[PDB]
C-alpha cells in the first residue's frame, strides 16, 4: 500500500546490518545535544550538561534500545501502525506530553545516524523510502493527539 | 548564536570538504529533489533527470555561496544579502522547503564524510546551517 | 593574519589581526624556511630518465613531494626548463619502477611559466597541509626522447638516434615501425614519412643501442608520448639499425637577385644546382615557394626573366601545388621526361616580405570547389570528386562523355 515491494525489500535488508545496541544510543545522544530541549523530558537519566556525557550515559543507550526495537516493531506491519502504536502513543501524550514534531525530528536525526554508520549504501532511492517510513510513524505516533 | 567554540569547528569542518563542495551541494539537490517531490514545483524549466548538468551547475553555485559565508561567517546577511532578495522577494520560496535542503546536505555531509562528523562537529555544522536559513527567508511574506 | 611589508625589524612591528578572533585551526600553525639556495635541489624519480617521473624535492636532507593541486602545462614547464631538459608536454609519465612514499608534500600556489626555476616563483608552501585527496605530481618533458637524423645528403634523411636523458643511441629496425616513423619525421619538422630503410643503408653507426621498441599510434605530436615497452637488449646487431627519409628532402633557392623575396628559381637535385622551366610555373607554386623561404606570401611572377637562364643546367621540374601546403616537399612532384624548356624560357617569383595572413579560402585565396581523383592509383585518374562546402560528392555516369571529361583532366593539370 504505502511503498513499493522493491522500496520494502531494501529496508528490511539495511536493518538487518543494523548493531541495535549503539544505533539506538547514537541517534539519542544526537538529538539531545543538537537540539537541547529534549533534556527536560529525559532528567530520569542523570547528567546530560555536555556532550560527552550524553553519548557516555548509559541510560540513554538502554532507552535507544527501547526507541529502536519499537521502531523495528513497527515496520512489522504498516496498516497496523495506528494499533501498533496505540499503547505508545497514549504514554507519551498524557503523561509526558511529547510534542509530535519531537517524533518528526527524532526520525530525521535517524536517518542522519544510519547515514554516517553505513556510508555510500545509503542511496538517495533508499532513504527515499526511509523518510516516507518515518513520516508515517512520526504520523501514527501523532494521531493519538486531539 | 554560533559560539566562538562553534565556528571554529565550521571553519574546520568546511575546510576538510575541500574542493568536493560543489559535488556536495549538487548530491544534496539531487537527494531533497526525489525525496520531496513537492520541492520540484519551484524549479519550472530545470531539468530534473538525475545527473543533469542543470543540477550539477546549481550545485556548484550553491556550495560556492555557502563556502563565502563561512568566509564571512561574522558577516553572514551582508555576505547573502543579494540571495536573500532573489530567494525571498522573486521566487517566494517557502522557508518549509530551507530545512529539508539542510537536512539533505547534512546527510550527504555526514554519509561522504563520517570519520569528521563527531557530535560536537554535527551540532556546530547543524547550527551553521540553520542561520543561512533564517537569513534567507528573514523577509519572506 | 600578520601582514608584514618586508622590511620591518621584527614581526611585531607589522600591522597584524588580534590576539583572539578569526577562529583558527591548530592545523593552521605557520612555519617559515629560511635557507642559504644551496641545499634545495630538485630530481625526477621513477620514469625512464632524468627528463620524465614523479617530482621529489629535496630541501635541508628532507625528502619529500609536490601535490597535484596546483599544477598545470605552465608550472610543468618551469621544472622542465629548470632540469635542462627542455619544454613540458604530458603532465603524466609511464613508470618503470616504484618510489618510496613520503608524508611530506610542496604545494605550489601559482607560477608565471617563464621562471628559470622553481624556486623564484612566488609563495611555494613547503610542508604544513596534507592532500589525501589529491595525488603526485607527474611530468614528461620533451628531452626524454629526442630524435636526430646523422649522416644523410638530402636534407631531411639519415640515421635515427634517440637521446636517452644525456646519452645517445641508434634503433634497430625491428623496434621502429612505419607510425614510429612518421611521429619522427614530424617532431623534428621533416614532413610525412616518405620511406624507411633498414640494414645501415645510410651508413654503419657506432656506439650503444636501445634496447626498447616503440609502440605508437600513429600521429603523436612527439616521440616521448607514445607509450613504449622494453624488450631484451642484443637481440639486434648493429648493422640492424634504421634510416628514415621525411618528404622534405627539397632544397630550392632563389639567386641573382638582390632582395632574398625575388630572383630566379634555382632547384638542387642530383647533387647539381639547375634553373627551373618557366612552364607549369602559376601563383600556387608559387606562393609555396616563397613560404618556404620564409618571405612571406607572393603576389606576382614575372613573365620571362630579366636574370637570365644562369650557368646551370636547366632543370625540367614541374610542381602541381594546392596553395597551402607549407613546404614544396609536400607538393606532388612529376619530372619523368618532362618537356624540355627552352633557354629564355626560365621561372622566377617576386615574393613580397612579409609573412602574415598566408591564404585564406575565398587574390592570396585558397579557391574553392577543386576537384579531386580518388582510388586511381595516381593523381591523374580515378573517380570524380566536387568539393561543396563543406563535403566531397561524385557525379552521376550517365551523360558523360570524353567531351564532359576533357575538361576535368584539364583543370587538373593532367591534360587530355
Ligand atoms: C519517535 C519515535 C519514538 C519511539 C518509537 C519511542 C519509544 C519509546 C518506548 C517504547 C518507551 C517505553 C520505555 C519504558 O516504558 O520504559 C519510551 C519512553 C520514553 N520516551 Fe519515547 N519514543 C519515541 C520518541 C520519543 C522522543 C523524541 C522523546 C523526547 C524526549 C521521547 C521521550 C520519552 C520518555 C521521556 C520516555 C520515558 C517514559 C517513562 O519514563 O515513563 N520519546 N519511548
Ligand atoms: C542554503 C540554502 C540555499 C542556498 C545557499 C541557495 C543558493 C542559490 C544560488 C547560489 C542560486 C543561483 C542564483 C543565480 O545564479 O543567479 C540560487 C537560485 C535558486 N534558488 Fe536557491 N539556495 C538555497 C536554497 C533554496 C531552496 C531550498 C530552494 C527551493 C526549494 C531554492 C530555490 C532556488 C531556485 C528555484 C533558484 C533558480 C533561480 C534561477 O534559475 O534564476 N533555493 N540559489
Ligand atoms: C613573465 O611573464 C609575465 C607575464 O606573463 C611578466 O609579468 C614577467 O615580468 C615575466 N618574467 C620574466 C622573468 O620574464
Ligand atoms: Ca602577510
Ligand atoms: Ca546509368
Amino acid at each position: 500500500v504505502h511503498l513499493t515491494p522493491e522500496e520494502k525489500s531494501a529496508v528490511t535488508a539495511l536493518w538487518g546490518k543494523v548493531n541495535v545496541d549503539e544505533v539506538g544510543g547514537e541517534a539519542l545522544g544526537r538529538l539531545l545535544v543538537v537540539y537541547p530541549w529534549t533534556q527536560r523530558f529525559f532528567e530520569s537519566f542523570g547528567d546530560l550538561s555536555t556532550p560527552d556525557a550524553v553519548m557516555g550515559n548509559p541510560k540513554v543507550k538502554a532507552h535507544g534500545k527501547k526507541v529502536l526495537g519499537a521502531f523495528s516493531d513497527g515496520l512489522a506491519h504498516l496498516d497496523n501502525l495506528k494499533g501498533t502504536f496505540a499503547t505508545l502513543s497514549e504514554l507519551h501524550c498524557d503523561k509526558l506530553h511529547v510534542d509530535p514534531e519531537n517524533f518528526r525530528l527524532l526520525g530525521n536525526v535517524l536517518v542522519c545516524v544510519l547515514a554516517h554508520h553505513f556510508g555510500k549504501e545509503f542511496t538517495p532511492p533508499v532513504q527515499a523510502a526511509y523518510q516516507k517510513v518515518v513520516a508515517g510513524v512520526a504520523n501514527a505516533l501523532a494521531h493519538k493527539y486531539h | 548564536v554560533l559560539s566562538p567554540a562553534d565556528k571554529t569547528n565550521v571553519k574546520a569542518a568546511w575546510g576538510k570538504v575541500g574542493a568536493h563542495a560543489g559535488e556536495y551541494g549538487a548530491e544534496a539537490l539531487e537527494r531533497m529533489f526525489l525525496s520531496f517531490p513537492t520541492t520540484k514545483t519551484y524549479f519550472p524549466h530545470f531539468d530534473l533527470s538525475h545527473g543533469s548538468a542543470q543540477v550539477k551547475g546549481h550545485g556548484k553555485k550553491v556550495a560556492d555561496a555557502l563556502t563565502n559565508a563561512v568566509a564571512h561567517v561574522d558577516d553572514m546577511p551582508n555576505a547573502l544579502s543579494a540571495l536573500s532578495d532573489l530567494h525571498a522577494h522573486k521566487l517566494r520560496v517557502d522557508p518549509v522547503n530551507f530545512k529539508l535542503l539542510s537536512h539533505c546536505l547534512l546527510v550527504t555531509l555526514a554519509a561522504h564524510l563520517p570519520a569528521e562528523f563527531t557530535p560536537a562537529v554535527h551540532a556546530s555544522l547543524d547550527k551553521f546551517l540553520a542561520s543561512v536559513s533564517t537569513v534567507l527567508t528573514s523577509k519572506y511574506r | 593574519s600578520v601582514s608584514c611589508q618586508g622590511h620591518e625589524p621584527a614581526i611585531w612591528q607589522c600591522k597584524h589581526h588580534e590576539w583572539g578572533k578569526h577562529y583558527c585551526n591548530h592545523n593552521e600553525d605557520a612555519g617559515v624556511t629560511c635557507s642559504d639556495g644551496s641545499d634545495l635541489e630538485l630530481r625526477l624519480r621513477g620514469g625512464g630518465s632524468r627528463c620524465a617521473g614523479t617530482v621529489e624535492v629535496e630541501i635541508q636532507r628532507l625528502l619529500g613531494k609536490v601535490c597535484d593541486r596546483g599544477w598545470g602545462l605552465k608550472e610543468a614547464d618551469v621544472v622542465c626548463r629548470q632540469l635542462g631538459c627542455g619544454s613540458a608536454l604530458k603532465t603524466s609519465y609511464q613508470v618503470y619502477s616504484k618510489i618510496q612514499a613520503t608524508n611530506t608534500w610542496l604545494f605550489l600556489s601559482s607560477c608565471n611559466g617563464n621562471e628559470t626555476s622553481l624556486w623564484d616563483c612566488k609563495n611555494w608552501q613547503w610542508g604544513g597541509l596534507t592532500c589525501d585527496h589529491y595525488e603526485e605530481a607527474k611530468i614528461t618533458c620533451s628531452a626524454h626522447r629526442e630524435p636526430r637524423l646523422v649522416g644523410g645528403d638530402i636534407p631531411c634523411s639519415g640515421r635515427v638516434e634517440v637521446k636517452h636523458g644525456d646519452t645517445w643511441g641508434s634503433i634497430c629496425d625491428s623496434d621502429f615501425s612505419l607510425e614510429a616513423a612518421s611521429v619522427l619525421c614530424r617532431e623534428l619538422q621533416c614532413g610525412t614519412v616518405v620511406s624507411i630503410l633498414g640494414g645501415a643503408h645510410f651508413g654503419e653507426g657506432n656506439g650503444q643501442i636501445w634496447a626498447e621498441e616503440f609502440q605508437c599510434e600513429g600521429h603523436e605530436s612527439h616521440l616521448s608520448l607514445c607509450p613504449v615497452a622494453p624488450r631484451p637488449e642484443g637481440t639486434c646487431s648493429h648493422s640492424r639499425d634504421v634510416g628514415v627519409v621525411c618528404s622534405r628532402y627539397t632544397e630550392i633557392r632563389l639567386v641573382n637577385g638582390k632582395t632574398p623575396c625575388e630572383g630566379r628559381v634555382e632547384l638542387k637535385t642530383l647533387g647539381a644546382w639547375g634553373s627551373l622551366c618557366n612552364s607549369h610555373w602559376d601563383i600556387e607554386d608559387a606562393h609555396v615557394l616563397c613560404q618556404q623561404l620564409k618571405c612571406g606570401v607572393a603576389l606576382s611572377t614575372p613573365g620571362g626573366a630579366r636574370f637570365g637562364k644562369g650557368n646551370g643546367q636547366i632543370w625540367r621540374h614541374m610542381f602541381h601545388c594546392t596553395g597551402t601546403e607549407q613546404h614544396m616537399g609536400d607538393c606532388p612532384v612529376t619530372a619523368l621526361g618532362a618537356s624540355l624548356c627552352p633557354s629564355e624560357q626560365v621561372a622566377s617569383v617576386i615574393c613580397s616580405g612579409n609573412q602574415s595572413q598566408t591564404l585564406s579560402s575565398c587574390v592570396a585565396c585558397i579557391e574553392s570547389g577543386q576537384l579531386r581523383l580518388v582510388n586511381g592509383g595516381g593523381r591523374c585518374a580515378g573517380r570524380v570528386e566536387i568539393y561543396h562546402e563543406g563535403s566531397w560528392g561524385t557525379i552521376c555516369d550517365d551523360s558523360w562523355d570524353l567531351s564532359d571529361a576533357h575538361v576535368v583532366c584539364r583543370q587538373l593539370g593532367c591534360g587530355e
